[PDB]
DNA sequence: TCTGACGCGGC
DNA sequence: GCCGCGTCAGA
């Protein structure tokens, strides 16, 4: 029946339930967390988890087996693989981006006040992401015949990247292929902000 | 003679019907539970209210058991005080159960 | 005979109707039948038929 | 062997039915009671023969 | 008018609890028999009759 | 008067007959008094330019949707914007577009007069005007919107001054952030996003003009304008109350009370009386009449029983009786639907067998059946969706009987895989290529495998006792 | 220890009423003519209080052991066992919040102690008779004042704003919140220091005794005018079928569906901005039909259905020797 | 269809049980032993970290307890240690992971020769003070699946290795604060389930 | 019918 | 401070 889901601005899994739930196409109300009262929006969490969902009967606040419980919950095409091998190989996939993903983002968020150091962290990243160009070529979205969740992870950390000043398109190395078609999905593009600007809006 | 075992219950209190117009079945009077009362027989009052009239988990167990031949007794709570609740959880008064360590 | 749909069979009972090759009935019985504990014979039979057929 | 095998059996009134039923009644209480229930007197527990 | 089981139970509570306390004083009253059930604590018991 | 009467029907008729009746020339007057109202609103309306600029980015929007069409001798004729103002209406807005790009280059006055002009040659009613005025209304409404979220944000994070209302009301400057620096409210952010706020206001007011005092005075005039022509229209208005109740008296036991009739009547009136204009001569009480009798109608119908029925249905089934009341009097026979279906606009024999079907309503449970042994047909309806205990007891002997067979017979690997085809305790039913796979073979074996399941439990030993379940 | 060892008995709270309801029926439509099954926002609606067969999606295409707790995208209907329909409820939103009909008319009606002013004047602020000051203002108007209309002109004219005279439920559900206890019942006690009840007094004792207990609940006053309804489960009001072709209808389903219609109409009135007085009707019509709802004929004629008998009151089902507290607990 | 297993692994022995329910094919391998020097080097090569225990299939090779334990469900359609709920297996995934953050990370720190003995009390009366409430939300998880579903004949893993964590702590001699009768029979009862005594031994 | 209780409006 | 009119609520 009615579904709703707390979310907290700048947060890539946040961006991540929502870009499932539109690939879901199941309607739902969206509250951003800060408007709460700060007193009500401890009582919703103890521990204060802004990205959890709401349910009459049930709530979720883990976000790692958020995504798996919302594509369990729904019959609609399913965000997963068909063939169980690659099945497999998407969760091992999940998991390796999951275990080292914190030193990309919040080292550089916080840990990296100095300028020279936030540019001392960019010529890595680009250096890694190199790597990474010799890797999957022509893949649709990734290792699978059809649009996977691990794809809608990796546009949160594009969306969070491009907030960070750190856009790489033709300069990310050869992974142009799947970047473009990633923002075709209708899910996908709602990153951020005479009649079109206002019926968009709307 | 209107014998009967096992009948139909009313769709709104999940209760027999009466009057033997289909299965029947005797009514049991608010007298009758004083005389029960007077007599003491608790448990013979507390089994005839639940799993002998409303109570839908009950009825089902006691068949079971009869037709098994083995001694259990379930009485979780009567269908009627439930529906009860729910008239009056319309109302703007709320009826919850609570436990109290005061 | 009136018909039923949706039967919705539970898994013991497609087992059931797969070892002896049973069908399931699309339709159901509720013909008429004297009381218990009643006896007696048909003295009249009345029959009405449908209207504009 | 089965509840509707038994079903069907005491439908027909089978002849060893009343004997088992003698044997399940012989010594089982039954309640007999009276529209007025004045008194707890008026309901009493009597055996069934 | 406050029930008797209530004066009594205050009573004995203020009654040793510090001292004296001068815990109640109280006179007796007669009440109709629907009154009195009427009166009782319970509301499920008085709903009902 | 104020007698404490609990009746709402006679507290509101004695307000509603308070006002006298008016005559022809009153209303004639009132119907001028709102026609120079709506021409004074459309006037200042299209004064402002950037609302020519955005119905002509809407024709192009109805140009593409036209496009459209083509791809699925003529235009695609789209006139919803424009009614009785489509080869004349596709030149005149080609001319408007040229038009509006010269006045918007070179032209200050001039063009503006002549676009202004034929405007006033095209003739739009009420939604064309409400169209344009949310256009307008609808950028103020999303700026302050704007306004309001940026001042919750910081207001109660920045000291909470509230007082201080003047300094932060400051819009658009985007500088006393640098300087709120040093004071409180240090929220990054919350500035950045306020930052994007201020940015999307700036792009809104480009398009639209300069400041928001330009257009905060041109929604006032709006406001005000709007205001006189509803006072008209409600002095109009209140005279013609009584006209409900003398058409709701015609249908009093319809199935609906007369106080919704009423309400209907009203809802009717009020749409009625601004669409119709004094330039022809003719009683305004004709033109209010129809639509006070559609809205009574189509609310009876709507609301007429608890199960929802079709008005067209409904209209059918009234032909229909109407019909049969006709020629039970004229020829006494109460049926003749052979005679029915020879002279009825109806054109279908099917239909009338079905449409009569449904001309029972819904009976009452607690309604009384006089002594009938003192009883009601609430108590005697019965559930029949629940399985009863003797129902539930069987179904639990058959089951627990085929485990034990099965036990009895294959040691392991038949019981397992007639469990996982026909799936026992099994959540998916697993299909054969998944049981092949769970052995890594027999992945064609496992059919042949449950044939001989099959084959072997269908011995009479184990067959017969399960028979008589089937 | 997994027993409930005691019962109590509480107001609701708007919130409260939100959490209990599943869903919100906005239209009120019962069944489809031609097939025999939920409506899409009706009072049997499927989606909010659950699907008609056991583990079955009211579309069907759902239908099998493998998918148990999914729900289907096409319908709002969940997978469930079907007796969550009897335990399921549901509320309706209302524009104008309505004073609760047994606490006004409770003879001794707790709003009229409440409000210390007598019950008749309340009824008629609440007709819109007469209009209430909700602020004093520098005005001398006191704000337990009953204005006539022309009078509440008259003191417009010479005062203009710094006062507000609202009427019906609203003003009433304003004078309640804006009101403190510790202020009041400070200066009720010194009324009783200064005891002189042989006959002014006495009646003072009970305002004492009932703003003590609403502190010591923590209950909000203007919490008895309810803002919105919750509606009863379909399965305690069914609609099910009987022979003859017929559909036997509970009383209480023909009042929800003429509330639910009444509350829409007093929408469009307010989206279409129409006359105040037409408006007012509406209010009074909506208060009424509330009234009836919960107990019909309480201060006014009883409605009644095409037979002519008076319709059945929730109020009713639980009282009377064929209520539900001794025809069926006992 | 190849798992290669360390002796001494808490995580190996759970994996080691959970194929054996399964009796699928297995082909234990020891990372440790000489004997298969060469084969632990392909396991290098495949697996960058060598996490054991690791499941190794020839069209993919899987690493971590949870991957692996979801693999092999996935891959086996024998009896399942998942409620066929989706709610109901969200709150199963959700508790496996707590516990095994809060008790197998412990478990592997204290497995270390170079424990600090403050640091070994702190973790072993941590352990002791979760292991009661772990034990009553997993007995509750279990009676509320069972509820659903009666006779269903499924297995549930969050038991199993409960089982195995308290067979852990009675090897490391580690002493369990219960001071019920009740506690120590199910306990008891739980260790003597004769599936589990065939990895045990 | 009625009883009372409770009322609460006149003076 | 009171007469006398009234609601309710059960039979
Ligand atoms: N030896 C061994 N350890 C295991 C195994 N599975 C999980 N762990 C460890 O247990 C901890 C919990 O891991 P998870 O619950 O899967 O991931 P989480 O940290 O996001 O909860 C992790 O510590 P961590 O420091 O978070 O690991 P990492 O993810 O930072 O590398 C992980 O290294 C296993 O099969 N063998
Ligand atoms: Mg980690
Ligand atoms: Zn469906």
């Amino acid at each position: 029946m009615k579904v709703t889901l707390y979310t907290t601005k700048y947060c890539p899994y946040s961006l991540r339930a929502r870009i499932a739930l539109a690939e879901k196409k199941m309607s739902t109300d969206i509250v951003e967390a800060g408007d709460l009262e700060p007193a009500m929006i401890k009582k919703i969490t103890p521990n204060g988890v802004f990205p959890v969902l709401m349910e009459k009967d049930y709530s979720i606040n883990n976000r790692k087996a958020l995504l798996i419980y919302i594509d369990e919950r729904f019959p609609a095409p399913s965000l997963l693989p068909n063939v169980v091998n690659e099945r497999i190989k998407i969760r091992l996939s999940l998991d390796k981006i999951d275990n080292e993903w914190y030193p990309v983002l919040d080292q550089i968020r916080k840990h990296r006040s100095d300028q020279k150091m936030l540019e001392s962290m960019f010529k890595d990243l680009k250096e890694s992401l190199l790597a990474m160009e010799k890797a999957f070529t022509g893949s649709e979205f990734f290792i699978s015949s059809g649009f996977t969740l691990a794809d809608c992870y990796i546009a949160a950390l594009i969306i969070c990247l491009e907030a960070e000043g750190f856009i790489i398109d033709d300069e990310y190395g050869a992974i142009y292929e799947y970047k473009k078609r990633l923002f075709a999905r209708d899910s996908v593009k709602k990153a951020n902000i005479l009649l079109k600007t206002l019926r968009t809006h709307r | 003679m209107h014998a009967r075992s096992t009948g139909s219950y009313s769709l709104v209190t999940q209760q027999p019907l009466g009057g033997k117009a289909q299965f029947g079945g005797q009514r049991f009077g608010e007298m009758e539970v004083w005389a029960l009362q007077a007599y003491g027989a608790a448990y013979t009052l507390r089994e005839m209210l639940t799993v002998k009239s409303d109570d839908i988990a009950g009825r089902s167990k006691m068949y079971k058991n009869i037709v098994d031949g083995k001694l259990t007794m379930n009485v979780d709570v009567p269908e009627s005080f439930n529906v009860l609740r729910n008239e009056v959880r319309a109302l703007g008064i709320d009826m919850d159960f609570d436990y109290s360590s005061e | 005979i009136t018909p039923k749909a949706e039967q919705q069979l539970t898994p013991e009972e497609r087992l059931l109707r797969a070892i002896f090759n049973e069908k399931a009935s699309n339709v159901v019985d509720s013909s008429l039948r004297m009381p218990s504990g009643t006896s007696g014979t048909v003295i009249n039979v009345q029959v009405f038929e449908n209207d504009k057929g | 062997t089965t509840i509707k095998q038994a079903k069907r059996m005491v439908e027909l009134e089978e002849a060893v039915v009343w004997d088992i039923l003698e044997t399940v009644i012989n010594e089982h209480p039954v309640l007999l009671n009276r529209a007025p229930t004045l008194h707890r007197l008026g309901i009493q527990a009597f055996e069934p023969r | 008018d406050e029930s008797i089981e209530l004066v009594r139970i205050l009573e004995e509570n203020d009654k040793l609890r510090k001292q004296g306390k001068k815990e109640v004083e109280y006179e007796l009253v007669l009440m109709g028999i629907t009154r009195s059930s009427l009166s009782t604590e319970s509301f499920l018991s008085a709903a009902s009759f | 008067l104020k007698g404490k009467t609990s009746d709402p029907i006679r507290m509101y008729m004695r307000e509603m007959g308070i006002v006298d009746l008016l005559d022809k020339k009153g209303e004639t007057d009132i119907a001028i008094r709102i026609e120079e109202g709506t021409t004074e609103v459309f006037s200042t309306i299209l004064s402002y330019p950037i609302v020519i600029k955005t119905y002509i980015e809407r024709f192009r929007e109805l140009e593409e949707k036209a496009i459209d069409y083509m791809n699925s001798e003529n235009e695609p004729v789209a006139r919803y914007i424009r009614f009785n103002e489509t080869q004349r209406a596709y030149e005149f807005f080609t001319n408007l577009e040229k038009m509006f790009e010269e006045y918007q280059d070179k032209p200050n006055k001039k063009l503006y007069t002549k676009i202004v002009k034929e405007f006033d040659n095209l003739r739009l009613s009420t939604s064309h005007l409400q169209k344009l005025v949310d256009y307008i209304r609808l950028p103020y409404a999303r700026v302050k919107e704007f306004e309001r979220k940026i001042l919750r944000l910081c207001v109660e994070r920045s000291k909470t001054p509230r007082q201080e209302f003047i300094k932060v009301y400051k819009v658009g400057s985007l500088e006393w952030l640098e300087p709120l620096t040093k004071k409180y409210k240090f929220t990054e952010n919350t500035i950045r996003e306020i930052k994007n706020l201020t940015k999307q206001i700036n792009q809104f007011q480009i398009l639209m003009m300069m400041d928001i005092e330009e257009l905060k005075q041109v929604n006032l005039e709006i406001s005000r304008s709007e205001a006189k022509i509803t006072q008209a229209k409600k002095e109009m208005i209140e005279a013609n109350l009584r006209l409900v109740v003398s058409e709701a008296k015609k249908y009093t036991n319809r199935g609906l009370h007369f106080l919704d009739i009423i309400q209907e009547g009203n809802i009717g009136l009020m749409k009625a009386v601004d669409k119709f204009d004094y330039r022809k001569g003719f009683k305004f009480s004709t033109y209010a009449t129809w639509w006070i009798r559609q809205a009574i109608t189509r609310s009876i119908a709507d609301q007429a029983r608890t199960i929802r029925v079709p008005v067209h249905m409904i209209e059918t089934i009234n032909k229909v009786n109407r019909i049969k009341r006709q020629i039970l009097q004229e020829k006494g026979r109460e049926a003749t639907e052979e005679e029915i279906i020879e002279h009825t606009p109806n054109m279908s024999k099917e239909k009338l067998k079905k449409i009569l079907n449904i001309s029972h309503t819904p009976i009452s449970m607690e309604s009384p059946i006089g002594d009938d042994e003192d009883s009601t047909v609430g108590d005697f309806i019965e559930d029949k969706n629940n399985y009863s205990p003797i129902e539930a007891a069987n179904l639990e002997n058959l089951r627990e009987a085929i485990k034990e067979l099965i036990e009895t017979g294959l040691t392991e690997r038949e019981a397992k895989v007639l469990m996982m085809r026909f799936g026992i305790g099994m959540n998916t039913d697993h299909t054969l290529e998944e049981v092949g796979k769970q052995f890594n073979v027999t992945r064609e074996r496992i059919r042949q495998i449950e044939a001989k399941a099959l084959r072997k439990l269908k011995h009479p030993s184990r067959s017969a006792f399960l028979k008589t379940f089937l | 220890s997994k027993k409930f060892d005691i019962i109590k008995i509480s107001l609701a709270s708007p919130e409260v009423i939100r959490s209990w309801s599943h869903g919100e029926v906005k239209k009120p439509e019962t069944i489809n003519y031609r097939t025999f099954k939920p409506e899409r926002d009706g009072l049997f609606c499927a989606k909010i209080f659950g699907p008609i067969k056991d583990y079955e999606c009211l579309c069907g295409k759902y239908k099998r052991l493998k998918h148990r707790g999914v729900v289907c995208e096409r319908c709002g209907v969940e997978v469930e066992q079907a007796k969550v329909r009897r335990e399921r409820m549901g509320h309706i939103d209302l524009v104008c919040p309505v004073v609760h009909i047994w606490y006004l008319k409770s003879l001794p009606s707790r709003i009229g102690l409440f409000l210390d002013m007598p019950l008749k004047n309340v009824e008629k602020v609440l007709y819109f008779e007469s209009y209430i000051v909700t602020d004093p203002g520098m005005t001398p108007l006191e704000k337990k004042q009953l204005l006539t209309d022309e009078e509440y002109a008259e003191a417009l004219e010479n005062y203009g704003y710094e006062f507000e005279a609202s009427m019906g439920a609203e003003a009433i559900r304003d004078l309640l919140a804006d009101t403190d206890i510790e202020s009041e019942i400070e200066l009720l006690q010194a009324e009783c220091e200064e005891s002189k009840s042989t006959a002014k007094k006495e009646k003072a004792i009970k305002r004492l005794r009932l703003l003590e207990t609403f502190q010591a609940s923590g209950n909000k006053p203007e919490w008895m005018v309810m803002t919105v309804l919750p509606v009863l489960p379909p399965d305690l009001r069914p609609l099910v079928p009987i022979e003859g072709g017929r559909f036997a209808t509970s009383d209480l389903n023909d009042l929800y569906r003429r509330v639910i219609n009444r509350n829409n109409r007093l929408k469009k009135l307010l989206d279409l901005n129409a006359p105040d007085i037409i408006v007012r009707n509406e209010k009074r019509m909506l208060q009424e039909a509330v009234d009836a709802l919960l107990d019909n004929g309480r201060r006014g004629r009883a409605v009644t259905g095409s037979n002519k008998r008076p319709l059945k009151s929730l109020a009713d089902m639980i009282k009377g020797k064929q209520g539900r507290f001794r025809q069926n607990l006992l | 269809m190849l798992l290669y297993t360390k002796k001494d692994d808490i995580y190996s022995d759970i994996v080691r049980m959970i194929l054996l329910i399964k009796g699928a094919n297995a082909k234990i391998v020891d990372v440790s032993k000489e004997e298969n020097s060469k084969h632990l080097e392909e396991l290098n090569i495949i697996t960058p970290n060598g996490n054991i225990p690791t499941l190794s299939t020839d069209d993919f090779a899987v690493y971590r307890l949870s991957v692996i334990i979801e693999a092999i469900e996935d891959l086996y359609p024998f009896p399942p240690m998942f409620p066929v709920f989706p709610k109901q297996r969200a709150n199963a995934r959700i508790l496996l992971e707590y516990v095994n953050k809060t008790f197998l990370q412990n478990i592997i720190k204290l497995q270390s020769p170079d424990l600090d003995e403050k640091q070994a009390n702190e973790i072993k009366m941590l352990m002791q003070r979760d292991i009661i409430s772990t034990y009553k939300k997993i007995v509750s998880e279990r009676e509320v699946n069972a509820e659903s579903n009666p006779d269903a004949q499924n297995i549930n893993v969050l038991t199993l290795i409960i089982t195995f964590v308290f067979y852990y702590f009675i090897k490391l001699k580690i002493s369990i604060p219960t001071k019920d009768k009740n506690i120590i029979k199910e306990i008891k009862e739980l260790l003597s389930e004769p599936n589990f005594i065939k990895t045990i031994k």
